[PDB]
């Protein structure tokens, strides 16, 4: 996962801290299987916790236990990221990807 | 205590587990709470305000009184207090009357200065013995010691032999022999100067204490190898070298010197710098108000000698009305009791009542520990032998009469044991403990010669097996088990090793150990603290090699750092060099950690953020978390939200109410303050905000930056968007450089309104007096904008009255630094009016520094306006074709810092890993990780090897003779033909010398090949190809501008240097006139005149 | 001489066709007994 | 290496710091080829005779430094070109803190503003130092005057003020009701239009019958009125500093060479 | 190359993980090697067909006593393969063996106690790191 | 010439109020306080005398009391005592 | 082997949701001890895993170990077919080899719940509250019947020899 | 484009108080060898063989000369016991 966050974003300094798989691995393979039912590929889309439609928080998501986010109407950035926000402030900072 | 009973469970069952464990949960516990400095002396080091009628006269006159009366109680040089002394505070402040060197055996020298216990301020520049110049060793460093002690070498150099001699008959340290000698010769030669009633000697003997009745009674062979000295040196020497001083009171004299005399470290000012080692030298002084103390290795005062090399103590403790003031004559203040009171002890040391050289347990520290078998808890601790006890009846109440009355009325190296728990002191336990006692140093004395000889790894194996094996025998306050410590964890960082938390352990038992041990401040606290922040850092790191979670937190790799800056205060000064640079270390690891907030007295809190999360989610754009989870962010950090808001520019009503609060506070991680770092960036809108509502821009931080100079401090940001000689450059370079050009503007309008409304505290000359340390060389403010190539903010320095010729450092004119920088521009508007030609105090002009960059269009800019290309230098003989010669081919680029980004494994953190780092040498891609390079030069324009790119590829060499030979061909037809000729301080002509410096080059390039790095073992055929083609016409290129640097030459008759042409008459009287211009400057007003 | 037995092919064949590019022009003759040196440099790194 | 001063702490910091034992050494014929030094003959001797002569006339004839004084190491410039920085001295600052007057500060053209007011009842306490020949002050960096502190003032109103006001106030108080520090102590103040009237200061050698060569300083105002007798003769080094002048002619003009 | 993708099914977007990071280089801890058989020595040479890093005094007696050792060829010491390592799984071994069906690096006790521990081989091949590094380079 | 400092900020200068603080403050202040005689006053003293130093070591200790003995103080404490003090009350 | 992974896996640290608070405790910059897996990763595994036989909680005495009526017994008694036809068979090489099967199917299974990270229900305490009598059999057998000289000897020659040593496996 | 060169300018913030010097250094071999004379000082005998130390027999008349300085009676020597005679009686 850091290798990938690396990817999107140019930067030979970002490296991981933890994570927080939202999914059972039974899950991921049933999506796996009905995006070949739909006859295409899988993309890893990087988005900020708040450049989604609705923002919600880490603590936000867990204890709600749904993200109230209308994945009709909401645009996914694939392959390069924007900077996080906030950024251009504290450049050596942490920051949160979904 | 828990650490104790820790440990005698390990000894009863090893290893168990939870038995090393909360070992070291009890350690790194203890560590915690003994590592912090209390938090009002922590504030008052960053409070940063201080680097900001008859009676009036009386108070302010007497509040400032030297807080030492020398009192004369029986015959002792008690010293009592008059003003409570708060620690940190300046005391005597004195000359050092005359020092030595530790001389040694086997011909060696220091490589500092043998008088004048400092390192050279120049290391290729010194001055010169007056009797033999250049056969005597021993060069002098400035002018203010070729004064102070040139007499004293002239009497000492003839008899360096003869002293020698002195010191093997009647076996002593030479040192101390040599110190007392040159203590003679001083003297003497002031008794030539003085009337003979008044002598500083004169008032050594008889007012000093000198014990004299207790050194022939007790301790008698430091006695008779004194007396076989001093008959010595009664016979074969001159009545007038001992100051035709008696026998008797010669052993008086012998005395005195050893007995008042410290070993002091001198610190260097170029290794602090550097991150290696200070205290580059060790060796006696000797001073009058410092001798006027009592000796007690209980401490109120620590002793050093300083950089600008005065000797000086300050405050320990907080010595109140009515004090002592007490110095350590011992220097390892940590060596054991029986080795302070040795044979060969000064008899000050010898007789001493500290609680340390009385109770046996040294007063609660316990240095000999030995794991006591009979009771199994506890440690019993050694007694002072009955062969010594009887000896040292002679120095305490009236010891000398108790001595003689026994000595005409009437097993021994044998000393006892005794246990401090049970209190048991059979022969069993002082055969056991004693057999412990001499496995450990048998082993300690088998890796000392393991490391002094060089074989470093042995060394470290076997003061490991020492830590491995005794261990719980010991106790955690042992002299051979903490020296065990500290050197097991230096050879488990640097050396081949680094294991990496092992040493974490080892630097961790031993802050602890001296902490115990050593008084609360001392000098070897700097560097101990500072290696266990340094050890802790990378273990933080080596945790980030395996599972990434946290890390050690922020208090674990500050705090060390924090005490290693206050004993840097109190011992080695507040504003020392040594101090400087721990303080920079602590700043570089402030940012990495990313903590960035002083810790001060005021700690502004907000107790209501909850509500403003409309402002507080705004400034880090993230509006997704709740109350407690930023509210985190205020109380352990409040002063990042200023950073980020003076970085990101807002100007709102409530921008300027959050920032108005944080003023005197600077900054952690960089130390500019708020505006400071506000104004860096170009944010002009936000600028202008702060100055008309009163914010202060005219202090600077320790090292001087003002916001000025840090403005034009700051790289001009470059890599952005379009272009702009052909000499373009980005739109975020333009709008940069003239929104900073306004902001100084608005600085100039800002000292108007403070200067207009009333006289005095005159802000515009403030403004203008903004300077560094010499550790970056006294730059100004048009200094840095003419190395950053910013155009426009020094064409509005210069309109605005800052002065275009004005120097800094090594005598550099801003013309100098504008063409290091590369910019033409800068160039241009330095000379729009001028000093087309100008010397440093090198010699150097800014042609010379353009042939050194090699760039084409720098020197062909400077030979259009006017540059003379046939200047010389006066110091190195240094021609323009000498500068574009060894710049061709330069391993050394030689720069200005505050520390090492070289070395620091926190300075890779906090600056990068990215293109713009590698450029500037910061990280490397070579063969070792950080090890340690050739130390090159220590010199404060610090110089530095360059990345091991150079050797290896050949790309940029190719690149760099291809314009080195078009700037030959350009300065071929406007250089004379005597320069081709003309001699460098080395013998070397402008041609041979490109010779050479290419064998060097090329010397160096099969060193490095064959140390080798596995980028060049895992090179295909082609780029093997690719690599060797480009060092043969590398090669070509070498000898075609080889040749065009001589065939110029070929046609000129005369081959002899001017300096040794037979002159005309003229030319001899006028090198006799300006000699004595720069002579007697001073004739001028009474010459055209009278 | 160390251990390389790599550069020292390509230092002896730069060597060899430098010194044969001016023994091609300078004088009718490729061959002159002066490349013998790294020739047998050639032979003993090719065939190790 | 067999000593208690080696084997020890000296190598515990080193081996700490990952250096060798190795290093920090070198035999005495690679000090002298690598740096390179020029001849120093007798009149470094002789120069260093006048010296330990401020040293020596410490307790009764005190020294006095000079505030214009530059960062750069002397005998660079030629004192018309060439612009150092200019700076306060170490020991003139602790001189003036000693005394017991405010610390000044220096400009960048070489002039010294008076941060006190007490001084303009008596005079000037910041003064040209001038030459005794010639009467004019020494042309310092830039043509401005190298200027030093008065001891006129500093004996008249601040040196009896100290024992007599401070001192005594603070004994009969805290003694009853519930050492001779400072230096020198001599002739008395002469008069308060003395005090009022001074700008300049001469090296002079003086002081004949039973001391031979004791320089003191002679105060001058406009039309040389030889007004004050005080002693406080001037620093060698701190001059040698101000002038980069590098050799003997210092003693020469200042009278210090006997 | 910037892509924005918009979906037209919610029953297409499944999240998959909250990931933190701080940006700040984290470079590894790299160990130039030492003598195998007496730590007394850095090493100078190491043979990769003895897989072993020695100094000079030790390169002259372990292949300088038979003939087929003295065919050894030897690199410098820091084509080492055991310059890389930490094996984060067991730390304090260095990494000498990269899988190359697998793209994961190993350690000596990594692959005795560690991933690479069960029945294997034959269908996991492993080298050594310098041979690895060598065909990243070219390509 | 002062900012003019925002009335958003609540300062308090870190004095003594918090329990924890007020104490942490003064434990590591009390190190750097000046000693009580521990000092080398020119004369020596010596109090190491073997003999006597076996008393003056013991000198100090808690009571060697062992648990069985330690049930029945306890007991002989708390209901004795309490059947006193409620009598009184 | 099977004791190895015992000892690393009790080894690594594991804690509650105080992951996150201590997330937020990092860009601060319980509390007494949060580098622990690094420290001790310093010394030679042989030392910590003998001494991780050494401290086990319920093992079994030499008295009942070879309880006549015990699967021990058993499987040198009654079944095991003797050693007739071709190779080597033997009667506890089938036994001690079926109890290391059945160790790492309880073993693996544990690590799994571990990597979901199943906290335990608020010593040497085994990984999660194991009934593993299959491990204590094994553990008994290796405490009792066994030298540390040839087991230091083969593992010293194991570790840094895991080219040799797997290769000899099968050859 | 960015991420990559802003995260460069941040690196820059700490490289702001470092300046290129104006230093040329040519750096040239030199060579150690000569005569190394604190060999030649440290390797020097003397020749007289003083003899062990006995008591001493000091000298009673002698004019005083006593701490370096010459006392006078009123002008010349005023011959006078030594302290060391003192000592011996």
């Amino acid at each position: 996962w850091e290798y990938w966050i690396q990817l999107s974003l140019f930067t030979a300094d970002l490296h991981i801290v933890g994570g927080w798989n939202l999914a059972t691995p039974a899950q991921q393979q049933l999506f796996d299987a009905k995006a070949s039912a739909l006859k295409g590929p899988i993309v890893y889309s990087f988005l900020d916790l708040n450049e989604l439609e609705t923002p919600q928080s880490l603590e936000n998501i867990i204890a709600e236990k749904r993200v109230k986010s209308d994945w009709r109407k909401q645009i996914f950035p694939s392959a390069e990221c924007r900077p996080p926000f906030g950024f251009e402030g504290n450049p050596s900072g942490t920051f949160h990807v979904m | 205590q828990a650490i104790e009973f820790y440990w005698t469970a390990l000894f009863c069952v090893p290893e168990n587990r939870m038995l090393i464990r909360s070992l070291r949960d009890a350690e790194e516990r203890l560590l915690a709470e003994v590592s912090c400095i209390p938090h009002l002396y922590k504030a008052a080091l960053f409070d940063s305000s201080r680097f900001a009628l008859a009676t009036e006269i009386g108070r302010r006159g007497a509040l400032q009184r030297p807080p030492f009366l020398v009192v004369k109680q029986d015959k002792q040089t008690v010293c009592i207090a008059e003003v409570p002394l708060e620690p940190g505070q300046l005391i005597f402040r004195e000359l050092p009357y005359v020092c030595t060197p530790l001389t040694l055996e086997g011909g060696q020298v220091f490589t500092t200065c043998f008088h004048c216990l400092r390192e050279r301020p120049v290391s290729n520049r010194g001055f010169s013995c007056p009797v033999s110049p250049h056969t005597c060793p021993f060069v002098f460093c400035s002018w203010e010691c070729l004064m102070r002690n040139v007499r004293v070498h002239s009497r000492e150099c003839g008899l360096l032999p003869m002293i020698m001699a002195a010191a093997r008959e009647a076996e002593l340290s030479i040192t101390g022999v040599l110190h007392f000698c040159r203590l003679l010769l001083r003297a003497g030669l002031e008794r030539e100067i003085v009337r003979p009633e008044k002598d500083m000697l004169y008032n050594v003997l008889g007012e000093l204490q000198s014990f004299e009745e207790s050194v022939e009674i007790g301790q008698p062979e430091l006695r008779r190898k004194l007396t076989t000295l001093a008959r010595r040196l009664e016979k074969d020497f001159p009545p007038g070298f001992y100051c035709y001083l008696q026998h008797r009171e010669l052993i008086r004299l012998m005395l005195l010197v050893s007995q008042y005399s410290p070993f002091v470290r001198s610190t260097s000012p170029s290794a602090a710098v550097q991150r290696r080692d200070p205290d580059a030298s060790v060796g006696l002084v000797f001073s009058r108000r410092l001798a006027n103390l009592p000796h007690s290795c209980v401490p109120t005062c620590t002793y050093n000698l300083d950089e600008d090399g005065f000797v000086a103590v300050r405050a320990l403790c907080h010595i109140p009305v009515g004090g002592r003031l007490c110095v350590s004559m011992v220097e390892d203040l940590f060596t054991p009791s029986a080795a302070r009171k040795d044979i060969e002890a000064p008899p000050r040391v010898f007789g001493c009542g500290c609680v340390r050289c009385s109770d046996p347990s040294e007063g609660g520290r316990m240095l000999r520990g030995i794991r006591c078998g009979v009771c199994l808890r506890g440690y019993c601790a050694p007694f002072y032998s009955p062969a010594l006890q009887k000896r040292l009846v002679a120095y305490g109440v009236g010891g000398a009469e108790v001595a003689r009355k026994i000595a005409l009325l009437a097993d021994e190296a044998e000393e006892r044991w005794q246990c401090t728990s049970c209190g048991n002191a059979s022969e069993l336990l002082s055969v056991q403990c004693d057999a412990i006692e001499r496995e450990v140093t048998q082993l300690t004395k088998k890796a000392d010669r393991r490391f002094v000889k060089g074989k470093s790894l042995p060394a470290r194996k076997i003061y490991v097996d020492i830590i491995r094996r005794f261990n719980s025998r010991l106790h955690p306050n042992n002299f051979l088990l903490y020296n065990a410590h500290v050197i097991a964890a230096g050879l488990l960082f640097r050396d081949p090793g680094q294991d990496v938390p092992q040493a974490l352990l080892y630097i961790r038992r031993a802050v602890i150990a001296a902490e115990a041990v050593l008084p609360i401040c001392h000098r070897e606290k700097i560097h101990l603290f500072t290696q266990l922040a340094q050890i802790s850092f990378a273990a933080s790191m080596a945790d980030k090699l395996s599972r990434r979670g946290v890390g050690l937190p922020g208090g674990f790799v500050l705090e060390p750092m924090y005490s290693a800056y206050w004993n840097a205060a109190v011992c080695c000064g507040p504003r020392s060099v040594l101090a400087l640079t721990t303080l920079q270390q602590l700043r570089m690891y402030a940012a990495a950690l990313n903590v960035a907030t002083p810790p001060a007295v005021v700690s502004y809190k907000l107790p209501t953020v909850g509500v403003i999360f409309s402002y507080f989610r705004h400034v880090l754009g993230r509006h997704t978390e709740s109350d407690r989870t930023l509210r985190r962010l205020v109380e352990k950090d409040p002063f990042r939200l200023a950073t980020t808001i003076a970085r990101l520019g807002l100007h709102c009503l409530m921008s300027l109410e959050i920032l108005s609060a944080f003023n005197n506070v600077h900054h952690l991680g960089t130390g500019l303050s708020v505006m400071a770092i506000a104004a860096s960036q170009s944010r002009l809108t936000l600028v202008r905000k702060l100055l008309d509502a009163g914010f202060d821009f005219l202090r600077g931080n320790e090292l001087g930056v003002t916001p000025l100079v840090a403005m034009a401090a700051m790289p001009l940001p470059q890599g952005g968007r379009s272009v702009g000689e052909l000499y373009f450059r980005s739109e975020v370079a333009d709008r940069a450089d003239r929104d900073q050009a306004e902001i100084l503007r608005l600085f100039m309008q800002e000292c108007s309104r403070r200067d207009a409304r009333a006289k005095e505290a005159k802000t515009k000359d403030q403004l203008m007096l903004a300077c560094t340390h010499r550790i970056l060389g006294l730059n100004g403010p048009l200094h840095f904008a003419a190395a950053r190539g910013k155009t426009e903010l020094c064409r509005q320095l210069i309109r605005s009255g800052w002065n275009v010729s004005k120097s800094n450092g090594e005598g550099a004119v801003p013309l100098h630094l504008a063409c290091a920088s590369g910019d033409v521009q800068t160039v241009m508007v330095f000379l729009i009016p001028v000093d087309i030609n100008v010397k440093t105090e090198r010699g150097e002009t800014p042609l010379m520094l353009a042939a050194y960059a090699v760039q084409r269009d720098m020197v062909k800019l400077l030979l259009d306006k006017g540059a003379d290309a046939n200047v010389v230098g006066d110091r190195e003989k240094m021609t323009v074709l000498h500068a574009l010669a060894a710049g061709v081919c330069r391993t050394v680029e030689v720069q200005y810092e505050p520390l090492d980004p070289r070395q620091d494994l926190a300075a890779h953190v906090v600056m990068g890993l990215n293109h713009a780092s590698l450029a500037a040498n910061i990280y490397n891609r070579g063969p070792g990780y950080l090890y340690v390079t050739d130390t090159v030069e220590d010199r404060i324009p610090v110089v530095s090897q360059l990345a091991p790119d150079l050797f290896i590829f050949p790309q940029e060499i190719l690149r760099r003779l291809t314009e080195a030979n078009h700037i030959g061909e350009i300065l071929l037809r406007h250089c004379d033909h005597q320069l081709f000729v003309r001699k460098t301080k080395k013998g070397y002509t402008p041609a041979e010398l490109l010779s050479h410096l290419w064998e060097r080059f090329f010397q160096t390039r099969n060193e490095v090949v064959e140390q080798s790095e596995l980028r060049l073992a895992a090179l295909s055929h082609q780029e093997r190809q690719e690599i060797e083609t480009g060092w043969k016409v590398a090669g070509q290129l070498a000898y075609r501008l080889i040749e065009l640097l001589r065939a110029g030459g070929a046609t000129v008759e005369d081959a002899r240097r001017p300096e040794d042409m037979t002159p005309r008459r003229t030319d001899l009287q006028e090198r006799r006139l300006r000699q004595l211009h720069r002579d007697a400057p001073w004739l001028k007003a009474e010459e055209m005149l009278k | 001489s160390q251990q390389r037995y790599s550069d020292a092919m390509l230092q002896a064949l730069h060597s060899y066709l430098l010194a044969k590019s001016y023994y091609t022009a300078y004088q009718s003759a490729p061959l002159e007994g002066e490349m013998v040196p790294e020739l047998l440099l050639l032979v003993k790194c090719c065939g190790l | 290496l067999r000593e208690k001063s080696h084997f020890h702490s000296v190598a515990r910091v080193r081996a700490l710091y990952g250096e060798e034992w190795r290093s920090l050494m070198v035999p005495s014929a690679a000090i002298l080829p690598y740096v390179d030094v020029e001849v120093t003959g007798p009149d470094t001797l002789k120069l260093a005779e006048c010296f330990q002569f401020q040293e020596a006339l410490a307790v009764d004839r005190p020294t006095l430094p000079v505030v214009n004084v530059p960062q750069i190491e002397r005998g660079e410039a030629v004192l018309e070109q060439g612009h150092p920085h200019m700076v306060l001295s170490p020991d003139a600052a602790e001189l003036l803190s000693q005394w017991g007057v405010a610390l000044p500060e220096v400009d960048e053209k070489g002039q010294v503003i008076n941060r006190e007011a007490k001084l303009e009842k008596h005079g000037r306490l910041f003064l040209p130092l001038v030459d005794p020949s010639t009467n004019q002050p020494f042309l310092g960096f830039y043509g401005e005057p190298v200027m030093v502190p008065n001891p006129a003032v500093y004996h008249s109103v601040i040196a009896p003020a100290i024992l007599a006001y401070a001192r005594r106030q603070a004994a009969l108080v805290d003694r009853a009701k519930n050492c001779y520090i400072p230096p020198h102590m001599d002739v008395p103040p002469v008069a308060p239009e003395v005090l009022a009237k001074i700008t300049k200061l001469k090296p002079g050698v003086e002081k004949d019958p039973q001391l031979g060569e004791l320089p003191v300083v002679i105060l001058m105002d406009d039309n040389n009125t030889e007004l004050a007798r005080l002693p406080w003769q001037v620093d060698i080094s701190s001059f040698s500093l101000a002038q980069s002048s590098m050799s003997i002619l210092v003693a020469r003009r200042l009278g210090l060479l006997a | 190359y910037r892509v924005l993708y918009r979906l037209k099914r919610a029953d297409q977007v499944l999240p998959t993980a909250v990931l933190e990071f701080e940006m700040k280089p984290l470079r590894i801890q790299v160990r130039q090697p030492v003598c195998e058989m007496c730590e007394v020595l850095p090493a100078t040479l190491y043979c990769p067909a003895d897989r072993a890093q020695l100094c000079d005094t030790c390169d002259e007696r372990v292949h300088s006593a038979t003939r087929m050792l003295a065919r050894h060829v030897r690199v410098p010491a820091n084509h080492s393969p055991l310059q890389f390592g930490s094996c984060p799984y067991h730390p304090s071994e260095m990494i000498d063996s990269v899988c190359m069906t697998c793209f994961v690096a190993l350690c000596p006790h990594c692959i005795l106690i560690g991933s690479h521990s069960a029945a294997d081989f034959s269908e996991h091949p492993l080298i050594s790191t310098l041979d690895a590094y060598k065909m990243v380079m070219q390509d | 010439v002062a900012p003019f400092a925002s009335r958003i900020f609540v300062p308090v200068r870190l004095m003594g109020k918090d329990s924890k603080f007020t104490k942490r403050e003064e434990a590591l202040q009390a190190r750097y306080a000046y000693p009580e005689g521990q000092f080398s006053p020119g004369y020596y003293v010596k109090a190491a005398d073997i003999d006597e130093k076996r008393q003056a070591i013991l000198q100090a200790r808690p009571p060697r009391m062992s648990v069985f003995e330690f049930q029945e103080k306890m007991r002989q404490l708390k209901l004795a005592k309490a059947r006193e003090e409620t009598e009184r009350a | 082997s099977l004791f190895l992974t015992l000892d690393v896996l009790e080894r690594k640290d594991y804690q509650p949701m105080s992951v996150t608070l201590a997330r937020y405790e990092q860009a601060s910059a319980q509390c007494y001890g949060y580098l622990r897996w690094l420290l001790d990763s310093s010394n030679s595994s042989e030392m910590q895993a003998l001494e991780y036989l050494q401290h086990y909680p319920n093992k079994k005495s030499p008295a009942e170990i070879f309880d006549p009526d015990g699967d021990l017994s058993f499987s040198i008694c009654h079944g095991t077919p003797p050693t007739k036809g071709s190779n080597y068979c033997t009667a506890l090489d089938r036994f001690i080899s079926s109890l290391v099967s059945k160790a790492q199917v309880a073993i693996i299974d544990v690590r799994r719940r571990l990597l979901r990270g199943e906290k335990p229900k608020l010593g040497i305490r085994l990984p999660l509250d194991l009934r593993s009598e299959a491990l204590d059999m094994l553990a008994s057998l290796l405490y009792h019947f066994m030298d540390v000289r040839i087991f230091r000897q083969r593992w010293r020659r194991r570790f840094k020899d895991s080219r040799g040593a797997v290769h000899a496996e099968d050859r």
